């Protein structure tokens, strides 16, 4: 399972850095889903976590 | 595609409650009226009440008509009442405390305006203070597990949950750092459960002097952007009329594109009118 | 009549940290970056920082070059150098939050400094969109081994930023209801903080002498009116709103002039149309 | 003592019934003065009521 928790991050942290280097002025649709994405991986995490938590 | 425009809730049968935020100088003290106005032309046998709590009496400034704490009907209509308020006045460092109670004590306060009237308000607006919307209270009881009240939010709660039973309208212009806060915004008013499906975009030139022929373009730029990213909502876009706009009869005459799309082309002679 | 400039800021000789915050699209990134800009062109002999927590990295966009999380050098200049950086991302009470976030930047300001080996006189603060984390330094009052040590180091925070000498805030406003009415709340705030604020920068004026700018205009000149007598003792800089977007090193000089020698449409009407282009 | 302090409040009260009826849109100046006096008065009361407290 921690196996799956892993691979998310990988997605976060990825799609951060990309995101933080774009024009979210010059491309502000992309930049947005962008962050929407962003946030739901933060969500999809600690469901995990606290799995583990156990 | 989704009808750009707010027809579907200006003739609306479910909605009880209308909130109407955004934040920044974006004509939406124009816009809470225009909807509220709308709306009671398309329902006579309804009564709406549009109520603030800005403590500018912005509602007054607005009609050119000087409101008060008690429901008034605005002189030029029959079903439609402004109430300008404030809660602080009328009124343990939690977060959604002071937001619970003041709301609790306008709802207090607008029931009664209701008894000891004899006639009552079908579907009511709220045009959120320019200093937010007091929303937040919308999440006492969950940080919160003093039962008398976490015991009315519930009540209230549960009803403006039922998206046929009220709606967030946000406003906004075409504008990186107001589209930013408009998101920023839609976030939250979803962690609460609310539905919000419209969005109001004014102030646009449809320029077709030279700042104009340019200031258009930013609006344009994001406009596109808009249209990439709330599809599934209805985002009606709205013209900026020269100088200020108020009066029941021009607030009436503006207020019509909230209905029927404003277009540049055809409905353009309409807003020479209001620039005199 | 206090001077309708900055000029005594962007030569003050004592300041370390300087504020720059207001709510609403006013122009305001434009602000913090012509103060920072200006300062720098009148003290070489000292090392200025400009920096964002905005996670849009507005201070790039402004620039139209890419900095980021490591203090770097403005192409084009040698003692202004900018930063973006996201505190969140490195007990409910009302200040903690906002503490530790701004706490954390001050760390890792220091952290860009003692590395390098050179240090910066003084930092210019672009505050972020959603507003000032300003908040945390009432905490003390407001207000468990680990208690004291943040409320230690927060007394040492504002002992500094409660010095009228060394650090003071800029206000960045519209000639508008909304916005005016919102900056004098704004002020209120400041001031209950003991926080040093003699300075409101008001963006987009027209100064028109279309159709639709000469009534735009009666507004701004109206409400002008109102600000001249409800600041006297304030410096208030009024400031032109060129047509369009506005940036690149060059072009935020050419402008950032008008916070310096005050701006003057009958004369100075010449350079708006410079950088109408 | 309480004589100043009932002094005040007929001040505080009259003052924001005052505000209140006015354009603090085509007024600005005066409705902000008139409110920075407003908060003021607050302030000096509750000083007051303090004292009172014993
Ligand atoms: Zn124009």
């Amino acid at each position: 399972l921690s196996k799956k928790y892993l691979a998310k991050v990988k997605e976060r942290h990825e799609l951060k850095e990309f995101n933080n280097s774009i024009s979210a002025q010059d491309n502000y649709a992309k930049w947005t889903k962008n962050n929407r994405k962003l946030d739901s991986l933060d969500k999809e995490i600690n469901n995990l976590k606290d799995e583990i938590q156990s | 595609t989704v009808e750009p425009n707010l027809h579907s809730l200006i003739t609306s049968t479910t909605h009880k409650w209308i909130f109407v935020g955004g934040k920044g100088g974006v004509g939406k003290t124009t816009s809470s009226c225009s909807i509220a106005i709308q709306m009671a032309l398309s329902q006579p046998n309804k009564q709406f009440l549009l109520i603030s709590t800005d403590p500018a009496h912005n509602l007054s400034d607005a009609f050119g008509e000087k409101f008060g704490k008690d429901a008034r009907k605005v002189t030029g209509m029959n079903n439609l009442s402004c109430m300008e308020i404030d809660p602080s006045a009328a009124l343990g460092s939690i977060p959604g405390i002071d937001e619970a109670l003041s709301f609790m004590e306008v709802m207090k306060h607008i029931k009664r305006q209701e008894q000891g009237e004899g006639e009552t308000f079908d579907t009511v607006i709220f045009d959120t203070a320019p200093t937010g919307h007091t929303l937040r209270f919308l999440q006492l009881p969950n940080t919160l597990s003093l039962n008398e009240l976490k015991a009315n939010v519930e009540t209230i709660r549960q009803q403006f949950t039922d998206p046929d039973l009220t709606t967030f309208v946000c406003v906004c212009i075409s504008e990186f750092l107001s589209l930013y806060e408009t998101e920023r915004l839609i976030q939250e008013l979803i962690s609460y459960d609310m539905d919000v499906n419209s969005i109001i975009v004014n102030q646009l030139l449809f320029a077709e002097c030279k700042r104009c022929q340019a200031r258009w373009k930013m609006q344009k730029k994001y406009l596109d952007q808009i249209d990439e990213l709330y599809e599934d909502f209805h985002v009606v876009k709205m013209p900026l009329c020269a100088g200020e706009i108020r009066g029941l009869n021009n607030l009436t005459k503006f207020s019509q594109f909230l209905n029927k799309e404003y277009n540049p082309i055809t409905d353009g002679k309409v807003i020479y009118e209001l620039e005199d």
